[PDB]
């Protein structure tokens, strides 16, 4: 038994996104399908539910104006459509009957944007700032490493990485969505 | 939804041989009029541990009500078992979850290694100015970073990113970035990174002069 959701979905603000949840290994109409939202560090929130056997739906009122739930008997999939998307809808959405692995929705108007790589220079600690790219993710290598989770800000990502050496150092940043690799030497 | 589920602590420090207890307090009584009380515990895809206070398949957990106050006790923690625990309710429409208790490994307290970095010449060249402050290998996770420009605290435009527990040191590292425009960065001359942590009565203060 399992529920199949795509790993990631994207949408510009103001548009709609349709999240899919395919079922297998059990008769699709025997279980209600629930949807849940999880903003980073914000608990879980129940969105609503659909009975696949008759398409009856019910909603948490907080999400009723934004979420449309449907189910397709012919293909054993359920769908949640989210409308008038806002930066507050960037979240992981699970379907559950057993759970899906969740879909990570990112709301952004950005196009694929290679990062700017800035060297952070004064045990000596060095780092470099990787700013204003889209989308995730990015690979920063050095030549004690701390790589800090990116934060989405105004549709773009920024992250930072630090290295500590005892006393030539360069940081290498690969952004495969734009197929770019930048190397910055440090002062 | 409506009922609020307040969990404490946010991060519970654990030792892999010893017991552990967490709490979940509800805004409203979960005691339902059918006699039953619909409180569950989940562990994070998310999978639930307990219904109503009984386990059902985990097992080694407890498991204790009632009314508006609930607890989850592990007689002896293992590394399984390291994660976020959410409590849950259904008195009660709609169902609500708590904010979650994250379990991490208890290590000796350690102060952060603070390093402050000015905007590089390349970024100023592009009309932006970011000031970066690294707070490295500290424990526990709870920490407070404050930015000051010419001695005055700056709240706007500060993004903080934490790593997870290292798994080698059991420490955390966090990053604090203060992004200005290039024009207003040159408008000031003293940039201060101030860090308050339990390991000291006094904040670690790193700064530079533009």
């Amino acid at each position: 038994v399992q529920l199949q959701q795509p790993g990631a979905e994207f949408a510009m603000p103001g548009t709609s996104v349709k999240l899919s949840c395919k079922a297998a290994g059990y008769t699709f109409t025997s279980y209600w399908i629930h949807w849940l939202k999880q903003r980073p560090g914000q608990g879980l929130e129940w969105i609503g539910e659909i009975d696949p056997s008759d398409s009856y739906t019910n909603h948490n009122q907080k999400f009723r104006g934004k979420s449309t739930l449907t189910a397709d008997i012919s293909s054993s999939t359920a769908y949640m459509q989210l409308s008038s998307l806002t930066s507050e809808d960037s979240a992981v959405y699970y379907c559950a009957a057993f759970w899906g692995q969740g879909t990570t929705l990112t709301v952004s108007s950005a196009k694929t944007t290679p990062p700017s790589v800035y060297p952070l220079a004064p045990s000596v600690t060095l780092g470099c700032l990787v700013k204003g790219y889209f989308p995730e993710s990015v690979t920063v290598t050095w030549n004690s490493v701390h790589t800090f989770p990116a934060l989405l800000q105004s549709g773009l990502y920024t992250m930072s990485s630090s290295v500590t050496v005892p006393s030539t150092v360069t940081c290498s940043v690969a952004h495969p969505a734009s197929s770019t690799t930048v190397d910055k030497k440090l002062e | 939804g409506d009922v609020v589920m307040t969990q404490t602590p946010l991060t519970l420090s654990v030792t892999i041989g010893q017991p552990a207890s967490m709490s979940c307090k509800s805004s409203q009584s979960l005691l339902d009029r059918d006699g039953k009380t619909y409180l569950n515990w989940f562990f994070w895809r998310l999978i639930y541990l307990v219904s109503k206070l009984d386990s059902g398949v985990p097992d080694r957990f407890t498991g204790g009500g009632s009314g508006t106050d609930f607890t989850l006790k592990i007689n002896r923690v293992e590394a399984e078992d390291l994660g976020i625990y959410y409590c849950w309710q259904g008195t009660h429409f709609p169902q609500t979850f708590g904010g979650g208790t994250k379990l991490d490994i208890k290590r000796a307290d350690a102060a952060p290694t603070v390093s402050i970095f000015p905007p590089s010449s390349e970024q100023l060249t592009s009309g932006g100015a970011s000031v970066v402050c690294f707070l490295n290998n500290f424990y526990p996770k709870d920490i407070n970073v404050k930015w000051k420009i010419d001695g005055s605290e700056r709240q706007n435009g500060v993004l903080n990113s934490w790593t997870d527990q290292d798994s080698k040191d059991s420490t955390y590292s966090m990053s604090s970035t203060l992004t200005l425009t290039k024009d207003e960065y040159e408008r000031h001359n003293s940039y201060t990174c101030e860090a308050t942590h339990k390991t000291s009565t006094s904040p670690i203060v790193k700064s530079f002069n533009r």
